[PDB]
C-alpha cells in the first residue's frame, strides 16, 4: 500500500490526503433545466390541437 | 355609425334603388324596425360601408397601440400576486364542498339525465376547472418570468 499507493508512514503516522468542494451557490443549474420544466408542463397543458 | 342617402319622389312608381347588379347588397344591411320606420325606404334609402385599410396605416396602428418592451420580463411584485392566490383556492375549495354532494346525489336518486339540475343550474364541471385554466396562465408564466432573469442579469 505504500509503493502502489501513499499511506507514507513518516513518525509512526499514516497521512492519507482529504479533502472537500462546497457547492449550495449554484442556482444557475436548476435555472436552465426548471425553465425547460416549467415549459414543458404549458407545452402539455395544450396540444391535443 | 352608417350613412343615408335622397331618393326623388318622382320615381315611386318604378324601383327606388332598382337594377340588382350584384347579390352582395342583402348581407352588407339589414333595417332594424327603428329605422324602417321613419324614412325606409319610401323616403331615402341606406348605402353600404367598407373600411379603406392598406399598410404604412394599419400594421403601424397597431404597432404603437398594443405594443410593449419589458411587459414580459417584469415580476407581478409578489406582495399581491400570492395574495391573489390565497382568494382563488379558498373559492375552488367552496365549489369543491358543492361539487361533492351534487353529481352523487343527483345520480343516485333518479337517472333522468334531465330537470331542473338541467334547466335553470349552474355548477357543472364547467365552473371548476376554468378557476385552474386562471391559476395555471397567472403562475406558470410568473414562474417562468423568474427564471429567465436569474441567467441573463448574471
Amino acid at each position: 500500500y505504500a509503493k502502489k499507493r501513499g499511506w507514507v508512514l513518516g513518525p509512526n503516522n499514516y497521512y492519507s490526503f482529504a479533502s472537500q468542494q462546497q457547492k449550495p451557490e449554484d442556482t444557475t443549474i436548476p435555472s436552465t433545466e426548471l425553465a425547460k420544466q416549467v415549459i414543458e408542463y404549458a407545452r402539455q397543458l395544450e396540444m391535443i390541437v | 355609425i352608417d350613412a343615408f342617402r335622397l331618393i326623388n319622389a318622382n320615381m315611386m312608381v318604378l324601383g327606388h334603388e332598382p337594377r340588382q347588379t350584384t347579390s352582395n347588397l342583402g348581407h352588407l344591411n339589414k333595417p332594424s324596425i327603428q329605422a324602417l320606420i321613419h324614412g325606409l325606404n319610401r323616403h331615402y334609402y341606406s348605402i353600404t360601408i367598407n373600411y379603406r385599410k392598406n399598410e404604412l396605416e394599419q400594421k403601424m396602428l397597431l404597432n404603437l397601440h398594443k405594443k410593449s418592451w419589458m411587459e414580459g420580463l417584469t415580476l407581478q411584485d409578489y406582495s399581491e400576486h400570492c395574495k391573489h392566490n390565497e382568494s382563488v383556492v379558498k373559492e375552488m375549495l367552496e365549489l369543491a364542498k358543492n361539487y361533492n354532494k351534487a353529481v352523487e346525489e343527483e345520480d343516485k336518486m333518479t337517472p333522468e339525465q334531465l330537470a331542473i339540475k338541467n334547466v335553470g343550474k349552474q355548477d357543472p364541471k364547467r365552473h371548476l376547472e376554468e378557476h385552474v385554466d386562471v391559476l395555471m396562465t397567472s403562475n406558470i408564466v410568473q414562474c417562468l418570468a423568474a427564471m429567465l432573469d436569474t441567467v441573463v442579469f448574471k
